[PDB]
């Protein structure tokens, strides 16, 4: 298209399905979008080095982990929207709408058609994304409400100038059998090998292994001073593949339970 | 070139219906069922009469694709005759409904030349006798999505009313509700069904393999010339379809016996375009579709076989040990105490026949034991996992269930695997595979 | 301000007054004359009722066509003198203009199953009784709709019914109050009276049947001077919410529609076509428009025996008369958009409506779909059927658990391994197609089918997060199930 | 439940908040990161847990998972403190075992009681 694929490690198909849903021009994007994988699949890492390798097309990043209910939920979307806009369209001239005012999902739509009808001046058709991270992990969830979701794009204007796109992000599978017959578009993250997890768990912490003061202070400390990075680097990549082969039959495919073995068995 | 950036743009945007409102892709298997809708819209729209109609199917049938091409070539030509206000039995309520159309009367009539404001009984009786009550009327058109939801058992207010003012009302009202349930006169009141006209029309269904052919050849094919590869692309394209051992059409032949929706091999065609580099590889992929194998590979990567391939080996075999506990009790069920004492008996007459295996403690197998409950291999006992709607999850909010009061190794779980599943699927060459048998 | 723990910030409340009739005038003695009163029994309120007419104007008109077929769908309507309720009219207009002629006060209850002309008598009754009083022969009147079904709340029938009476807008706590001072305090050469219609009486009764008791309360009192006809659809609401002793210190009459006869759905049908039925169009052959009495004289007859077995099929069932007036509407616009077809005219010897249009147009809401709908899904969504239905005929216990349904799919695609159709749907229905794809444990589209008959309302399954042991019903029938699994050529064989 | 540890917890530092500075906010999880960007001044939040033995530990646990994406925000500081009746151990076999590898990171066991050297 005209977009940007950034290379994440082991991520590549992913990425290119990513890139291949998400664009700049509204009518070649689908208005909703599941990036599904467990916990520690990459989703997140992935999501974010595609919109940082692609900066003019538009994000708002919402975690519905830290809103509980549903209605946290539609107020830090009329919140979030509005404040995206601003700073990225300031010559505008707006009037705000209060984010506490919705309380229904109905007066979500009517406030984000009060919101989208006073950027018609702009001179293309742009989408936001906006993207609902976790929102399986949302705690009072049940059936009833990704389906209120699904249909709101059918509730706001088909012509105006900023087309919403939601981009959802979800964990367990059995939640998203519920919605198999939308037939929207999804993009699955699986678990990693044992492969996967060491080159992965070696890039990410072998830079804080070194800028880590233990092993700073007891090399010079100890007067053993013959060490270069080389094997700064080699000493710590060769710790992450000896913690791993030893728990990994304990922790599984998982980064969160490497990372915290790691830091508590590194000093 | 930017001949092929254009040939991907177009052949894409066919993909989603996103064509202007003439060149738009109707197929010809529900050309029969958008005259229908077409002949209901143009005489409500234009010869001012009242009916009122219930689209139904199921989900991705063309409901909403086909009220949205019909009211936009009627936008064309009759802007100034109908206003369009379009309710949704998902994110509308009984109470909010009301004020979903004074909100959208008010907005609608503006643009063609107050009602919303007030209590929700003055902005039910506003809207009542506005409605209820050579120069020709305004036309109100009413779509429904999930109008089964507002036929609720309790009261049915909303569609009373409506039905109403297709009886009575000297405005004419046009009512379009699209449900998925076959049996939605059912749902209705005594009164309202009177008051409904009864013509329900049923979206049609793909019959033959060829509707899916002729189909996915009216969304491949470009019908006009924007490329220089554009004829070069047709000519492909009518190859690929008109050989019956092609891949393209092997793949088409699957979707028919399966899934039998076009919409979902939509969601597989549109990456395989859209990844395309140049017309020389987006030529040679839709020859090959070796994506689409690498696409249902995707799809099908964690439901139960993969998250069960991406296990290790004290993973696998807990899930192996609480699964031959699960085959011997009479409810299916076991502990994490009940699943260690299989787990430890089995690596003893492992150690025992044969270099050994290490047998993980107690405080180490509970890592792995919650690993297993948040992947979908164990689930508690009898769980209600997710409810049906909002007040349902509130009231199990409040409730302090047993199995979280209870002790850790104390909780009744039940299987996602049965160990007859486990056998199959776990390769032969695995140490744990002789232990898949009782 | 004080840091509030929740907000409402869309409250809007009504501009209603709180306190009632009985404390604006001091003393019964002091209560004018309510009759030459400017804003009560309203007559003022004629300006803003007619406001809302002009906001659905647009002066645009281009022409439209009547064809012929479009002048019987417009007489065929439900808003366009009644044939088959004679005693019925009688009995409610006896019983009110004795009422109101002896500035009295009672309650007319009349009842029976939707459709069967009772709305529309009663309206006929209040306006042969208007053209009664307008000549003065009995006094003149003040006549509510009330509507229980047209009520956001129960309780908004007060407040519409002091409305009317009064001109002022107070809440519904403080215009029964109004009410029940306005009917038993003040005196009858200072009312009128008052023919209120509580129209669907089941819906305002449904939460704490407050309502019921007080209308017809209100009709005992000596100086109220109210008639209340209470239209309903049982026979048995008075007794069942008030009892035996209130219902029998009200008397009330009790009136019972029955649903109308075939032959008097043929003299509803035929009695709104007097004026269209065997007689002469003027139909120009280029445009398609008909003119009553380049052109032919077309002429219009409708057959008899069509509306006879229109009338017979739907008397047999409900006898309402929505019914066979939209069987007889429907069959008009298949004539129609075959007239339309022949000729296409579009829009901008003898026309008839056969035996087989009113058959088509009354087989189509007869039939059911369940079995065509079945007929024509996936192999995989008929796996399913056919799975779920050998096993209610292992057990017939009807609700399976949907492992057993897996394990039987899968058992049915073991045995059945010698049919040339199951030998090449194998690998594209467990490994989908090709390799790289391992073997299964669910067969291809089976989140998608389950959940396509969930949607359908073919299918129930109970609340389990448990997806193996979570039970599955049918919908349908075991009978209309096994029909549609006969049809398909594959699944019988094997 | 987690929602009504939420809504107390951020009601209990927005009343405290404007109680020290001498608009209203919706109550959850947002209003940590609008701190400094509404009272100018960086937050240290103590949760500070009444029996503990008393209250479910499913509900504790999804709660402490809950305050961990509070750990993005740059400005702000959690500290929890458990008033453990009992027993460490049997509070160990009640929680989930990552939520123990997150408490662990610094904890301080301070024995507080009538009886401890009498
Ligand atoms: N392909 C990858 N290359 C490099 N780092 C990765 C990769 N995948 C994951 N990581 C890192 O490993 C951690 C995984 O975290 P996330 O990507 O946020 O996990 P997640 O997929 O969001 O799962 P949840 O639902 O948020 S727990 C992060 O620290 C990432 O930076
Ligand atoms: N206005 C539209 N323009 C173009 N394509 C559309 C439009 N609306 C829907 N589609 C597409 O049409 C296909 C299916 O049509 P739908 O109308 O969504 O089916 P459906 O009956 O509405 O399903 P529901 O609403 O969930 S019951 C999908 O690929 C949609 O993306
Ligand atoms: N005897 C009749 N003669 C002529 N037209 C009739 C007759 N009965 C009914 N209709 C027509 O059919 C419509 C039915 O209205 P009604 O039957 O009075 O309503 P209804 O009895 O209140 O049914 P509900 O509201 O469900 S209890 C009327 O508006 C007329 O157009
Ligand atoms: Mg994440
Ligand atoms: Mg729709
Ligand atoms: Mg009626």
């Amino acid at each position: 298209m005209n977009v940007t694929t950034p290379e994440v490690a082991f991520r590549e198909y992913q990425t290119n399905c990513l890139a291949s849903y998400i664009s700049a021009d509204p009518d070649i994007t689908p208005s909703n979008l599941i990036l599904q994988g467990y916990s520690g699949t990459g989703k997140t890492y992935t999501l974010k080095k595609y919109f940082n390798a692609n900066p003019n097309l538009h994000a708002v990043w919402l975690e519905p982990v830290e809103l509980v209910s549903w209605k946290p939920l539609l107020q830090a979307i009329a919140r979030t929207v509005q404040y995206k806009l601003k700073t990225l369209y300031p010559n505008i001239p707006t009037t705000d709408y209060d984010p506490l005012q919705v309380e229904e999902p109905f007066l979500l739509v009517k406030t984000l058609h009060n919101i989208f009808v006073q950027y018609e001046s702009l001179q293309e058709k742009t989408c936001l994304f906006l993207i609902l991270d976790g929102f399986d992990s949302l705690q009072d969830l049940d059936a009833a409400l990704f389906n209120k979701y699904i249909k709101l794009n059918e509730l706001l204007p088909k012509d105006s100038k900023i087309n919403i796109k939601f981009i959802y992000t979800m964990l367990e599978t059995s939640f998203l059998q519920r919605y198999s017959t939308h037939c929207i578009p999804t993009v699955m993250f699986p678990r990693y090998n044992v492969d996967e997890v060491s080159t992965i768990l070696v890039m990410s912490r072998c830079g804080e292994l070194m800028e880590d003061s233990c092993l700073r202070k007891r090399i010079i400390e100890e007067q053993i001073t013959d060490c270069t990075d080389d094997q700064f680097q080699n000493v710590a990549a060769n710790f992450i593949h000896l913690i791993v082969q030893a728990f990994h039959s304990y922790t599984g495919n998982d980064i969160f339970a490497l990372n915290d073995l790691i830091d508590f068995k590194w000093p | 070139d930017p001949g092929f950036g254009s040939l991907q743009r177009r052949l894409l945007q066919q993909l989603y219906g996103t064509l202007p409102t003439d060149e738009k892709i109707i197929f010809t298997y529900l050309q029969d069922c958008q005259q229908e809708i077409d002949r209901i819209i143009k005489q409500s729209i234009i010869q001012k009469e009242s009916h009122s109609v219930i689209l139904v199917g199921p989900r991705q049938s063309y409901k909403t694709y086909l009220l949205d091409y019909e009211l936009s070539l009627l936008q064309q030509s009759y802007k100034e005759q109908f206003i369009t206000i379009r309710l949704n039995g998902f994110i509308h309520s009984e109470q909010t409904a009301i004020n979903g159309i004074a909100t959208q009367l008010e907005q609608q009539l503006q643009k063609i030349h107050t009602i919303s404001s007030g209590s929700l009984t003055e902005v039910f009786e506003k809207i009542l006798l506005l409605l209820d009550s050579s120069i020709t009327k305004i036309t109100v058109v009413f779509i429904f999505d999930e109008i089964d939801t507002f036929a609720g058992p309790v009261r049915q207010t909303l569609l009373y009313n409506l039905f109403d003012m297709v009886e009575h009302s000297r405005v004419p009202v046009c009512i379009f509700g699209c449900t998925t349930k076959l049996n939605i006169l059912e749902y209705l009141e005594k009164r309202v069904k009177s008051r409904f006209s009864q013509r329900v029309i049923y979206m049609p269904q793909i019959q033959n393999l060829d509707d899916m052919v002729d189909a996915v050849r009216n969304l491949l094919t470009v019908r006009s010339e924007i490329s220089p590869w554009v004829s070069q692309w047709n000519e492909t394209l009518e190859k690929e379809l008109s050989d019956p051992r092609s891949n393209l059409n092997r793949h088409i032949r699957m979707n028919f016996e399966t899934f039998r929706s076009l919409p979902t091999l939509k969601n597989s065609i549109i990456p395989l375009v859209a990844t395309s580099k140049n017309f020389g590889s987006l030529c040679t992929a839709i020859k090959s579709c070796s994506f689409l194998d690498i696409y249902n590979k995707n799809q099908l990567s964690n439901n139960l076989t993969g998250r069960l391939q991406s296990l290790s080996d004290l993973e696998l075999a807990i899930l192996i040990s609480a699964a031959r506990v699960a085959l011997r009790a009479k409810d299916g069920s076991f502990n994490f105490n009940l699943a260690y004492a299989e787990y430890e008996k089995m690596i003893k007459a492992i150690n025992s026949r044969i270099n050994t295996i290490k047998l993980w403690l107690k405080k180490d197998v509970k890592n792995v034991w919650e690993n297993l409950v948040q992947l979908d291999f164990f689930t508690e006992k009898s769980a209600v996992g997710l409810r049906d709607n909002a007040t349902a999850a509130f009231y199990a909010s409040n409730y302090q269930f047993q199995g979280t009061m209870i002790p850790f190794d104390l909780r009744s779980y039940q299987m996602q695997i049965i160990l007859q599943e486990l056998r199959r699927i776990i390769p032969k060459s695995n140490m744990y595979y002789s232990w898949t048998q009782l | 301000p004080v840091i509030r723990k929740f907000t409402k910030k869309n409250v809007a409340r009504a501009k209603k007054k709180y306190t009632p009739f009985s404390k604006r005038f001091k003393s019964i003695a002091a209560i004018p004359d309510l009759t030459s009163l400017p804003e009560f029994y309203g007559n003022s309120s004629e300006l803003m009722a007619s406001r809302f007419e002009n906001k659905l104007k647009t002066t645009q008109k281009h022409q439209i066509v009547e064809t012929i077929f479009s002048k019987v769908k417009k007489q065929l309507n439900s808003s366009y003198y009644l044939p088959a309720r004679e005693n019925e009219f009688a009995s409610i207009y006896l019983s009110a203009y004795s009422a109101i002629e002896s500035d009295s006060a009672t309650t007319i209850y009349v009842a029976g199953t939707p459709g069967v002309g009772k709305t529309l008598t009663v309206r006929e009754v209040v306006k042969e009784l208007l053209s009664s009083s307008a000549q003065r022969e009995i006094p003149d009147f003040l006549y509510v709709e009330i509507n229980g079904l047209k009520m956001v709340k129960p309780t908004d029938c007060y407040e519409t019914l002091w409305n009317k009476v009064s001109g002022e807008r107070l809440t519904w706590a403080a215009s029964m109050e109004s009410l029940e001072f306005y009917f038993k305090r003040v005196p009858k050469n200072k009312k009128k009276t008052i023919v209120v219609l509580l129209d669907e009486l089941d819906a305002m009764v449904t939460k704490s049947q407050d309502i019921m008791y007080n209308f017809f309360n209100w009709t005992t009192y000596e100086n109220a001077k109210l008639i209340v006809i209470a239209v309903a659809n049982t026979m048995d609401l008075p007794e069942r919410q008030l009892g035996n002793k209130i219902t029998s210190r009200i008397g009330f009459t009790r009136i019972m529609f029955t649903g109308y006869t075939h032959e008097e759905l043929k003299n509803i049908i035929d009695l709104r076509l007097k004026g269209l039925n065997d007689s002469f169009f003027y139909v120009d052959t280029k445009t398609g428009n008909a003119i009553l009495i380049d052109v032919r004289k077309v002429r219009l007859r409708m057959s008899a025996d069509a509306i006879e077995i229109a009338s017979r099929k739907v008397a047999s069932v409900s006898g309402d008369a929505r019914r066979a007036l939209k069987v007889c509407k429907r069959a008009a616009e298949i004539a129609e958009k075959h007239y339309m077809a022949k000729h296409g005219y579009g829009y901008d010897g003898v026309q008839t409506v056969h035996i087989t249009h009113v058959m088509k147009a009354l087989n189509e809401t007869l039939n059911s779909h369940v079995i065509t709908f079945m007929t024509r899904l996936s192999f995989t969504a008929k796996l399913f059927i056919y799975a779920l239905l050998n096993l209610m005929k292992k057990n017939g216990s009807q609700e399976q658990e949907l492992g057993d349904i897996v394990d039987e799919i899968k058992l049915l695609i073991e045995v059945n391994g010698s049919n040339k159709f199951v030998m090449e749907i194998a690998k594209t229905l467990f490994q989908q197609g090709s390799d790289n794809i391992s073997e299964q444990l669910r067969i291809i589209s089976w989140d998608f089918v389950l959940n396509q008959l969930l949607d359908a309302g073919i299918l129930f399954k109970q609340t389990m997060k448990n997806d193996r042991i979570c039970c599955v019903k049918l919908n349908i029938s075991v009978e209309e199930a096994k029909r549609a699994m006969n049809e398909d050529e594959t699944l019988r064989n094997l | 439940n987690v929602r009504m540890m939420l809504r107390r917890s951020m009601y209990k530092l927005y009343s405290a908040a404007d109680a020290e500075e001498h608009n209203d906010v919706s109550y959850d999880l947002s209003l940590v990161e609008n701190f400094k960007r509404l009272f100018g001044k960086d937050l240290a939040m103590v949760f500070n847990f009444k029996d503990v033995d008393s209250i479910n530990f499913n509900t504790l646990d999804n709660f402490i998972i809950l305050l961990k994406s509070a750990f993005k925000y740059d400005h702000v500081k959690i500290s929890l403190i458990f008033n453990i009746n009992t027993n460490l151990s049997n509070i160990e076999k009640n929680l989930r075992q990552s939520t123990i590898r997150l408490l662990k990171r610094n904890y301080h066991k301070l024995d507080v009681s009538s009886n401890k050297g009498f």
